[PDB]
């Protein structure tokens, strides 16, 4: 509904936590991580809590972007995943790669 | 005697009507 | 937002940008050193101040620093 | 099982001596610096970042276990020569009431021999000594010593058991030493501490009483002097001396064999409170209670599972599949990982125990005032304030330092792999609504407690004294509280709910004030030990102060563990560590976001809650309990006077000084905190002359603190910079650099002189206090 | 509290255990007829009997007295 | 079962307190909440609820209240008192409402800032008006908590 | 001898249980 | 005893919460 991922992610299965978004997701920005993998495997939250992800493209929205860089780099020293795309996402649907900006 | 008039007051009087309004807006209110 | 400055005393050691937890550096070419590369900041809007680049690099004063300024949503850190 | 133990992992050598530091890499390039000091202290006994191995970090802790074990023994043995030395035993054992016991004196040098008290001098001891405050020769009283040379055997012994723990230290780490399968067997460790530590510990310690300590506190009551015999009254050639004592059943222990258990109703009974004569329990109701929990520890340790080569032993319970049974609809997979939690972290054993051990001081510290274990022990007062207080703080420490060692495992040793969906998992994803439920049930505690105090000093201020709450005002009346003690005052007699109890739980539930005989110079009888502690309107908000204290310090070190690992502020706050300082001035600044400075702030709070703690049991046991029988018709009077309160309209009425005193801010100030420190300022070129001097300067302690707590380390690095200078000026330069101290051994540093300097004051008054009055 | 319970899924019953209808008249006739009139003569024997001759048997005391003093060596 | 979340980046759980149909009736037919009403009606109902049970403080535990008192003559001035005490509460509740809609308020009202000030309007009347209404009941209690009828002659 | 008002305030103790768990099968039986 | 209670009551008790408010006016309120 408001949080509608963009076609061709899938979302990991997430229990649902206290630790994530808050009004200013509604209002003023939100960010997006979406990062390839190449099983189901169990991550943890940058919010709180346990998540699994599933094989193929992920996404997960998240308050900040030093949330999602976080999840970034614990991809990265965990399960060596290195293909994390962070979007800022506009309450009007726009969507900017700030993550890599070189590409 | 021992008597509480404010519970006679507030359960046969005034949580009737409440009650009554209550299921009037659960019986006519659509959805 | 914070003030980013990156000096003529750089050696491309690759640790402020290993160290920064916003991605608010990059490394662009550059002649005066034997890394080929210095430290720019075009990202400036996302920094949160939290210095962990002014501690993770090697030379006598920092190459790097971070001046505290205009305060707004992303610089203060907040997921509200 | 099997005890699968490994051959000499360590050669015994001198070569690490020589070099400190070698546990940890930065340490061992050497010393450059002074914070390599602070580093080799900090680092000394976290093995966990001294090896990765877990298996020789568990021998690690297994050794320091037999050390401190060892450390333990010595200690006991170091009051244990002092009680057989230069001790009164062998004359404060006919007079318990009377002399003042002491076990140490202040030898004829620098003037310091006016801190003898002329109160404790007697024969053996012809110079007069400390009073000591921890009631050890009560305790030998009771478990029966009458001799100061088997006091001296029992000071071998703890340095032969020392050598022990030391050998077995030295032999299970470097020649012996046990594998990482051993440790995790947690169901057959569980089944040998319950049976086998605490089982046969209390059985053998219901032998104990039995043979030695009930029939030698019988001879003390009934008014022979301490030539005694401790050879001839045991064992089986003197089986009728257990007859001459309190008749020994028919015959032998055939009647316990043969089952009929009533013959014994006269050394194991189930009479109930306390003794007239002496004050304390029954020693018989002692004896019965340790061996009906020593029967119940040995079931106790019957429950859990374990399989090996005895045929048909091996049916009980695997605590996997109890934990892995217990799910829920609301708590989703239940306690499943809480097993694997809990055998291969430390970290979470080591919090659930300093959970429990200082729950359990605290549970220590209330029964024994309420319950007087060991004679003569409640009317020796300074004892009464000092083991309260004692037990009160050592249990406020370990339960911080369960807050701590929660969120240092929540910070190394969390897997999400493990927990996913159990009960650990989805505390971390409302960790929110936990402490922000928390951080408003503490703002309800603390307005609608200190408010009140607040209130009751403006209203007395303001010359209205029935618009305080207080007892002649609005009344706040604890009618649970007090309901339960009408239930537990009134359940002993026929037609109860407890009908073969003769004298109740306590006299401290509504049954009757208690007394003893005592010289205090040349009186009479008086000595209340102990006494119907009452309910009022300034209990309900003691409790409610206490209950405030009691939540915050649960928020802070809650909070400590819940968002140790992240927050929305510093998502990656686990890669940070436990014990970082800060992650900059950013974000708008990130000061005291590790869990260590969570234990930093619930260290001081915990201070807060022991000390007000103690200060409510130090102005009540004062105020209602403890005091004197008046020589004319047998009138209570108080160690502090009842209070005649004026009230409103010109009348008075009579409180005691807790029920009058204790419901403002001036009231504590005035009659507990400037009263009741006379004997601590005036007790200069006397006795109690060093509680003085323990008194200002941990006042010195205390406020030295605050340059630590309330400043930081820029400050101080660019001063030694210019001291640094001063140095090099003249030729004297250190190549270990002096530097500031961190900013997290700041905090360190500031924490412990608070804590320091605090306790010692209010310890120096305690008991410059309770030796007066 | 039961129903609000059985009328969760885990302990909503099955249709079957509705249309069982042998071991429903077993337990009622059992439980619900037999041992509720049983323990009701246990209460006219234990309480009224007694208390309709002036001794007063409560919650404390009915361990402790008897209904008949040559008690359960009798049956 | 009992505990799901229905949009798991949203920080939130649907749980018995937050997700049962009555109690989603209830919060949601709470005036503020509930379908149809402008929001001077809602301030209206809201003032006249609390500005009812804010009599109640300051008449019981106020600085006039005691039995040791001179009669029954405190007791018009504790009722006038405390009536007071809970329209000023009113009127300062009356100030932070509209303090809050004069500076332009954002929220998940899809009231104005002139709708926050119906709603502030409409507490300040109801308000003062529940505090008027304990009053008089307050007043009342005496006939109103016996049997009236019975002692009073002919 | 009757029953004061501390009785009174547990049988509503006791009503308020009954009260939450006549409220919650109730509202599970209207579902 | 010369007092004026009323003005006590204006500029202690009523005109430091009228400054208040309008100061929040002036700190909440864009251009
Ligand atoms: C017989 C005497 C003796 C000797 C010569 C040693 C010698 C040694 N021990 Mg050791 N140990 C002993 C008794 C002894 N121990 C006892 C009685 C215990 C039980 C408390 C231990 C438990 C123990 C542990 C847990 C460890 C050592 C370690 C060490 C080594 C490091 C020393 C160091 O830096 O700290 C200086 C100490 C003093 C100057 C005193 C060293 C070669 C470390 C090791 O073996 O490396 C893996 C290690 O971590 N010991
Ligand atoms: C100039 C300052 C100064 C000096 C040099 C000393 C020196 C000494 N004090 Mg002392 N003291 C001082 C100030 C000082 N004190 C002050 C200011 C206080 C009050 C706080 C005390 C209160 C005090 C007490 C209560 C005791 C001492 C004891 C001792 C002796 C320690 C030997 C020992 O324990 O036995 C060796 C023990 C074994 C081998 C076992 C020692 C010679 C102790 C003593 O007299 O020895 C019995 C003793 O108990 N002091
Ligand atoms: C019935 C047999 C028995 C007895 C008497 C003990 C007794 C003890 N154990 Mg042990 N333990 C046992 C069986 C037993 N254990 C078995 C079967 C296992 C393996 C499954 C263990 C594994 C174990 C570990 C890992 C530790 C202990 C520790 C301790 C000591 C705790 C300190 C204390 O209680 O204070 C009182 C002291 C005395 C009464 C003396 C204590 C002496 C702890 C310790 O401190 O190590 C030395 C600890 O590290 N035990
Ligand atoms: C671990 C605890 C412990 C130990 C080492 C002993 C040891 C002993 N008991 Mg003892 N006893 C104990 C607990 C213990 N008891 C408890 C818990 C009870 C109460 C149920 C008794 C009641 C008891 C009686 C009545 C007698 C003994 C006796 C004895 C002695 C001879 C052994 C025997 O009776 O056959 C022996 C030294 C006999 C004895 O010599 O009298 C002192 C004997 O008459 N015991
Ligand atoms: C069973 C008890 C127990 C055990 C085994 C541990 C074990 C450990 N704790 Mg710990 N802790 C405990 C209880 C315990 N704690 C309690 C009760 C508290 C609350 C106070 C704490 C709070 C705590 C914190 C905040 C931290 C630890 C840390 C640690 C780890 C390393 C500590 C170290 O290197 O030694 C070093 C010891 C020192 C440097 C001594 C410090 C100075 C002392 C406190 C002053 C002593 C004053 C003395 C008592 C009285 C004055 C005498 C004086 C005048 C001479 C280690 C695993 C640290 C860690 O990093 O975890 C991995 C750490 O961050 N603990
Ligand atoms: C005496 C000094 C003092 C006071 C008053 C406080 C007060 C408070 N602390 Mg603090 N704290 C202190 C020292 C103090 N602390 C120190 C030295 C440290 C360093 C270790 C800390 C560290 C600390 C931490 C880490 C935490 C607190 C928390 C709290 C809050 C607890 C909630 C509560 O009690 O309810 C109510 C408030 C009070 C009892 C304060 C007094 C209120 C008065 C009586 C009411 C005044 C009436 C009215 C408003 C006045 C209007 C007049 C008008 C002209 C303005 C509370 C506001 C905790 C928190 O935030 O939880 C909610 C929290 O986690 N404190
Ligand atoms: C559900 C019904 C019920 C229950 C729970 C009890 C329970 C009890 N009866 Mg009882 N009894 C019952 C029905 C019941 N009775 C009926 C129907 C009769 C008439 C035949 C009796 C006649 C009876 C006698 C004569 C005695 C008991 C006694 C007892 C008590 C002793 C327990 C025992 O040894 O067996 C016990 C609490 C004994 C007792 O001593 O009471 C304390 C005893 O003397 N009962
Ligand atoms: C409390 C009564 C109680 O325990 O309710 C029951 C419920 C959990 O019970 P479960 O049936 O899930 O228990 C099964 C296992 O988790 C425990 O063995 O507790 C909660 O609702 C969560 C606690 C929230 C605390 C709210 C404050
Ligand atoms: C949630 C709930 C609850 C609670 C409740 C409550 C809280 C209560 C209450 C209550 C209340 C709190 C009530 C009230 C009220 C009121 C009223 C009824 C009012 C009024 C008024 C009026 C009528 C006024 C008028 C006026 C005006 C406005 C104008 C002019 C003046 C006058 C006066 C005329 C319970 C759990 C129990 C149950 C369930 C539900
Ligand atoms: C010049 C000099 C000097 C001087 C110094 C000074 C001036 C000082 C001071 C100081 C002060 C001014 C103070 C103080 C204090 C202390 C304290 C405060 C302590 C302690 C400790 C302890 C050891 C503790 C103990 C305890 C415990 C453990 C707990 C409980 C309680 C008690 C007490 C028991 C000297 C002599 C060195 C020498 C030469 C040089
Ligand atoms: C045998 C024996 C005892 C030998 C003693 C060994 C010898 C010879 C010298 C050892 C030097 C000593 C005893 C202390 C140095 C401690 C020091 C540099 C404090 C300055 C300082 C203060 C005052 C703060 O408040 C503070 C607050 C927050 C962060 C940092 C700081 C800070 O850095
Ligand atoms: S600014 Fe510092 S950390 Fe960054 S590349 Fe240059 S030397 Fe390395
Ligand atoms: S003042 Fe000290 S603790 Fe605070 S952010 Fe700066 S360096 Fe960190």
């Amino acid at each position: 509904q408001a949080n509608s991922l963009p076609p061709g992610a899938s979302s990991p299965i997430f229990g649902g936590s206290t630790g994530g978004l808050l009004r200013k997701a509604l209002v003023e920005e939100k960010y997006l991580i979406t990062w390839g993998s190449k099983e189901e495997q169990v991550f943890e939250m940058p919010t709180g809590g346990a998540a699994t992800m599933v094989a193929g493209v992920n996404g997960l929205y998240l308050a900040r972007k030093e949330q999602c860089h976080a999840l970034h780099r614990q991809l990265v020293a965990k399960f060596k995943i290195r293909d994390s795309k962070i979007y800022r996402v506009l309450p009007n649907g726009e969507q900017t790669l700030i993550y890599p900006k070189d590409g | 005697m021992n008597v509480y008039p404010w519970l006679v007051y507030v359960t046969t009087l005034v949580f009737p009507l409440v009650s009554l309004a209550a299921l009037f807006i659960l019986i006519e209110r659509d959805t | 937002s914070h003030a980013v400055k990156i000096y003529d005393t750089c050696i491309g050691c690759t640790q402020c940008v290993r160290a920064c937890p916003l991605d608010v550096l990059e490394m662009v070419p550059w002649d005066g050193n034997r890394a080929g590369s210095i430290a720019s900041s075009p990202r400036t809007e996302d920094c949160v101040g939290c210095k962990r680049c002014e501690t993770a690099c090697p030379t006598d004063f920092l190459s790097i620093r971070v001046y505290l300024g205009a305060e707004t949503t992303r610089s203060m850190g907040l997921a509200y | 099982t099997r005890a699968t133990v490994d051959n000499n992992p360590v050669p015994t050598s001198i070569e690490k001596w020589g070099k400190p530091g070698w546990f940890e890499r930065s340490l061992a390039r050497g010393p450059k610096t002074t914070t390599w000091i602070w580093d080799l202290h900090a680092l000394a006994h976290d093995f966990e970042v001294q090896t990765s191995d877990r298996e020789d970090i568990a021998r690690k802790i297994f050794a320091a276990h037999f050390g401190h074990l060892g450390i333990v023994f010595i200690w006991a043995s170091i009051f244990f020569f002092y009680g057989a030395l230069s001790s009164n035993y062998a004359s404060w054992i006919d007079n318990p009431t009377g002399l003042r016991p002491s076990a140490q004196f202040a030898i004829p040098v620098f003037g310091q021999e006016v801190l003898n008290d002329p109160a404790t001098a007697a024969k053996g001891f012809e110079q007069g000594g400390i009073v000591m405050t921890s009631g050890l020769f009560h305790l030998w009283r009771a478990v029966g010593y009458t001799n100061q040379t088997q006091l001296l055997a029992t000071a071998v012994g703890a340095l032969v058991a020392a050598g022990l723990m030391f050998f077995g230290g030295w032999f299970h780490y470097h020649v012996r030493a046990p594998k990482l399968e051993w440790f995790q067997n947690v169901e057959s460790m569980l089944n040998h501490h319950l049976a086998g530590l605490l089982g046969l510990g209390s059985l053998a310690w219901t032998g104990h009483l039995i043979h030695v300590a009930l029939p030698v506190n019988q001879m003390l009551d009934k008014g022979m002097k301490a030539a005694d015999i401790p050879l001839p009254h045991e064992y089986a050639f003197s089986t009728e001396a257990m007859g001459n004592f309190f008749p020994s059943f028919k015959q032998g222990l055939l009647p316990f064999f043969t089952g009929n258990w009533a013959v014994y109703s006269d050394f194991l009974t189930f009479k109930g409170g306390l003794n007239p004569q002496t004050g304390s329990l029954w020693m018989t109701d002692i004896a019965h209670h340790h061996l009906a929990i020593a029967v119940m520890f040995i079931i106790a340790g019957h429950m859990y599972r374990t399989n090996g080569p005895w045929n048909p032993l091996g049916l009980g319970h695997s605590i996997k599949e109890i934990l892995e049974a217990h799910k829920g609809p609301f708590t989703g997979e239940g306690h499943k990982g809480l097993y694997e939690v809990l055998t291969t972290s430390w970290h979470a054993q080591l919090a659930i125990n300093l959970a429990m051990v200082g729950s359990l001081s605290i549970i220590v510290a209330h029964h024994m005032y309420a319950m007087n274990p060991y004679p003569y022990m409640g009317i020796d007062y300074p004892t009464q304030i000092s083991l309260f207080t004692h037990h009160m703080w050592i249990g406020g420490f370990l339960i911080v330092g369960a807050g701590a060692h929660a969120a240092i495992f929540m910070v190394r040793d969390y897997d999400p792999a493990v927990n996913q969906n159990n009960l650990l998992d989805r505390v971390l994803r409302h960790r929110d609504a936990i402490i922000s439920h928390l951080n408003w049930v503490c703002l309800f505690l603390g307005f609608h407690s200190f408010g009140l105090y607040v209130h009751n000093d403006t209203m007395q201020a303001l010359g209205r004294p029935g618009d305080m709450f207080a007892d002649w005002g609005i009344q706040l009346q604890p009618v649970f509280a007090q309901w339960i003690q009408s239930v537990n005052a009134a359940a002993f007699g026929p037609n109860s709910t407890a009908p073969w109890v003769s004298a109740a739980t306590s006299p401290v539930w509504g049954g009757n004030v208690l007394a003893l005989p005592a010289t205090v110079a040349g009186e009479v009888v008086q000595k209340i030990s102990i006494a119907p502690v009452p309910l009022g309107t300034a209990d309900f908000m003691i409790h409610h102060i206490h209950a405030l204290t009691i939540h915050v310090t649960i928020l802070i070190l809650l909070k400590g563990v819940l968002f140790a690992r992240s927050s929305r502020l510093i998502p990656d706050k686990a890669n940070l560590g436990f014990r970082f300082p800060c992650d900059g001035p950013g974000r708008g600044g990130t000061c005291q976001s590790s869990a260590w400075d969570h234990v930093f702030l619930g260290l001081f709070w915990m201070y807060n809650c022991i000390s007000i703690v103690i200060f409510h049991f130090s102005w009540k046991m004062q105020s209602d309990v403890y005091g004197t029988l008046n020589a004319t018709t047998k009138a209570v009077e108080h160690i502090v006077p009842s209070t005649d309160v004026l009230l409103g309209n010109g009348t008075t009425q009579a409180f005691t000084q807790f029920a009058a005193s204790s419901v403002n801010i001036n009231g504590w100030l005035r009659d507990f905190l400037w009263a009741q420190a006379a004997p601590v300022i005036n007790s200069y070129g006397g006795p109690s002359a060093a509680y003085g001097l323990f008194f200002l300067g941990a006042h010195f302690v205390w406020a030295f603190s605050l340059m630590f707590l309330f400043s930081g380390r820029g400050y101080w690095q660019e001063l030694i910079e210019s001291i640094v200078w001063a140095h090099n000026k003249l030729k004297i330069v250190p190549t270990i650099q002096p530097r500031a101290l961190s900013i997290t051994q700041g905090r360190a540093v500031g924490v412990a002189h608070y804590l320091l300097g605090g306790i010692v004051t209010t310890w120096a008054f305690f008991i410059a206090r309770f030796l007066a009055i | 509290a039961a129903g609000w319970l059985h009328l969760q899924p885990r302990f909503r019953p099955s249709l079957a255990w509705f249309k069982n209808a042998e071991s429903r008249l077993n337990h009622h006739l059992s439980a619900l007829f037999g041992v509720s009139s049983l323990a009701w003569a246990g209460h006219m024997v234990h309480v009224a009997i007694p208390r309709a001759y002036g001794k007063e048997v409560n919650w404390s005391n009915f361990l402790q007295i008897a209904p008949h003093d040559a008690g359960l060596s009798a049956f | 079962g009992m505990v799901s979340t229905d949009d798991f980046q949203v920080g939130t759980l649907l749980t018995p307190v937050n997700n049962s149909p009555f109690i989603k009736f209830f919060i949601n037919n709470l005036p503020i909440n509930r379908p149809g009403l402008d929001p001077f009606f809602r301030g209206l109902e809201v003032g006249m609820a609390h500005g009812y049970w804010l009599f109640g403080p300051f008449v019981v535990l106020g600085p006039l209240r005691l039995t040791a008192f001179r009669p029954p003559d405190i007791e018009q001035l504790s009722i006038l008192a405390a009536l007071i005490s809970a329209i000023v509460v009113v009127v300062a509740g009356t100030l932070a409402l509209s303090l809050y809609a004069t500076v332009g308020p954002d929220d998940d009202t899809k009231f104005g800032a002139e709708g926050w000030s119906r709603f502030a309007g409409g507490w300040l009347i109801g308000g003062g008006g529940g505090a008027l209404f304990a009053a008089l009941l307050y007043l009342f209690r005496g006939p109103l908590l016996v049997m009236l009828l019975g002692i009073i002659p002919g | 001898m009757l029953i004061n008002n501390f009785e009174v305030a547990g049988a509503f103790v006791a009503a308020l249980i009954a009260g939450f768990f006549a409220l919650m099968l109730s509202t599970t039986l209207g579902k």
